[PDB]
């Protein structure tokens, strides 16, 4: 039901909307995307035809405002903007729909892929990882570094993922060195779940957001965060049964959706081999283990 | 990064550093049971922690009681090693704490790093050097204090005796590594070479015999011959 109109499309670009994508020609009469499902976060993303280095996009939730895209010929990108005049916006969207100048969000009725990838992902949590408080939507690109990457530069353009470091005082209680390093349960359950995330839903939301930024932007720091959050659960002997069953579902859909041809740059051999075959949870991820063994046996 | 042939002189500079060798921490005899199964019996071990510049040896004796009721002892032994090295560093005055700890076995890196998180400026390093410190228990006085221990104990030695009065740390370490390599390759032969002339004794306060400079050259020769004699007997040519 929701719509993200475009003022125009002056430069040739591949436009992504969640897991879908389509090519727009230079000066093609393209005026946006309609029938966007209410109830989920969405990501609109861009790769310029003349420069694939320009790979960037916007997380948004149409419940939080009227958003549109307009090309900026000075900064050389498609920008998301908020229209505060509801009647002007409704009038623009009605005209473009009447003239059929919009692509329809192409959801198959049977298909829960997007829900399954974004089940725990909330815009309010996105806006804490990506700090730009004057906008209700969040810009991400291929080059943005994480707070953790910046510790090992510009802080305002960083991804504020929760720092996970297995060889840190936060991860290891004085006097429990071997126990805490070989069994990460205290770090997962006390420090991360009880301490920082408050519940498993926020932990999964960050994990899901990190995977989506990895997949949609090739964001290397996001890929690191996704694998660290998997490894922290798999490396804990004590995990609530509901979290294990949910993680198996989460990872199954992530592995299902990953483009076959990016498996080599998006998946860390060491982490997946450790997680599926060595870890405490080696026998807890039945669905994930089966799709990985059938889709990516080379990695394993 | 790794300590190798290319950065060897760094051992003898004025930055305090320790080698840690864990190969004698967990020691066992393997034997048959009454039912014809196999079992192990632990014997006392030791951490070999050495300042290569000064010769100071911090020999932490690991008493078999440490292992009682514990599982996965070869894994625990690395963590117990790291715990005791960490405790030794914390026991030293700040001006005596090492800048670097070099582990002889790469499996010691994570255990030691995790125990030393409170010391972020102490570098934990591996080495490409194949050092013969496993042969420490072929030094009679070191084996004797380890085997006689009835409780955990730390015993201090200077593994160079008084050699630094006459030679540099580089030459002292070279002599030690040659002696331990000989003891490791053919213990009986090495001991015979060291102890054959009864007129040259070991001082009460020393580990090795009281060789004159000329006698050390002959001994060093006899040790190099042994290592090549044994390398001949091994490979046939
Ligand atoms: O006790 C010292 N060294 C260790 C001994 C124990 C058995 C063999 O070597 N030296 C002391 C003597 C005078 C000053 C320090």
């Amino acid at each position: 039901m929701n719509t993200v109109p475009f003022t125009s499309a002056p430069i040739e670009v591949t436009i992504g909307i969640d897991q879908y994508s389509f090519n727009v020609k230079e000066n093609q009469p393209f005026h946006g995307i309609k029938d966007i499902p209410i109830g989920h976060v969405h990501v609109i993303h861009f790769q310029h035809a003349d420069n694939s280095s320009m790979r960037y996009g916007y997380w948004f939730d149409c419940r939080m405002g009227n958003f549109y895209i307009q090309y900026d010929p000075k900064d050389g990108l498609y920008k998301m903007m908020e229209e505060r005049d509801g009647a002007k916006f409704e009038n623009i969207v009605h005209n473009f729909k009447e003239r059929q100048m919009m692509v329809s969000y192409p959801k198959i009725d049977e298909d829960d892929t997007w829900y399954n990838l974004t089940e725990f992902v909330q815009m309010d949590k996105i806006r804490k990882i990506v700090r730009k408080d004057e906008n209700q939507f969040s810009y991400v690109d291929s080059s943005m570094t994480t707070v953790q990457e910046n510790e090992l530069s510009d802080p305002a353009h960083s991804l504020n993922y929760t720092v996970i470091n297995f060889k840190s005082r936060e991860a290891i209680r004085p006097g429990h060195e071997m126990e805490d390093f070989l069994d990460k349960s205290y770090y997962l359950n006390t420090v991360m779940l009880q301490g920082i995330f408050k519940n498993s839903s926020n932990y999964f939301g960050e994990l899901q957001f990190a995977f989506l930024n990895a997949m949609f932007f090739g964001n290397y720091g996001s890929s690191l965060q996704w694998h660290a959050m998997i490894e922290l659960i798999c490396s804990s002997a004590t995990v609530p049964k509901h979290m294990l069953d949910k993680l198996d579902e989460i990872l199954y859909y992530q592995i299902k959706t990953l483009p076959e041809q990016y498996s080599d740059i998006l998946l860390n051999e060491r982490v997946w081999n450790i997680c599926l075959y060595s870890s405490f949870q080696k026998n807890s991820l039945h669905n994930t283990e089966k799709i990985m063994e059938n889709k990516y046996p080379e990695l394993l | 990064g790794a300590m190798n042939s290319s950065n060897y002189a760094e051992l003898f500079n004025n930055d305090i550093k320790l080698f840690v060798d864990d190969t004698n921490v967990y020691r066992v005899t393997v034997h048959k049971t009454f039912e014809g199964n196999v079992a192990t019996k632990a014997i006392n071990g030791c951490i070999f922690t050495l300042n290569p510049k000064t010769g100071h040896l911090f020999l932490k004796i690991i008493h078999t009681s440490v292992w009682a009721g514990q599982k996965r002892l070869s894994q625990l032994a690395k963590w117990k090693t790291a715990e005791e090295v960490s405790a030794l560093v914390r026991s030293l005055p700040k001006e005596e704490q090492p800048k670097q700890i070099i582990v002889t076995r790469k499996a010691m890196l994570d255990p030691l790093e995790v125990h030393m998180l409170d010391f972020p400026n102490i570098a934990i390093r591996p080495t490409e050097l194949r050092l013969p410190f496993s042969a420490a228990m072929s030094i009679d006085k070191l084996s004797d204090v380890v085997m006689k221990a009835t409780e955990p104990q730390m015993v201090l030695f200077n593994i160079y005796d008084d050699w630094l009065d006459r030679i540099s740390s580089y030459t002292a370490f070279s002599r030690l590594t040659l002696l331990l390599r000989a003891l490791k390759t053919n213990e009986e032969s090495a001991k015979m070479i060291l102890l054959s002339d009864p007129t040259i004794t070991i001082k009460s306060y020393h580990l090795w015999p009281s060789f004159t400079d000329e006698q050390w050259i002959t001994i060093e020769s006899q040790m190099r011959d042994l290592i090549l004699t044994e390398y001949g007997r091994k490979y046939n040519v």
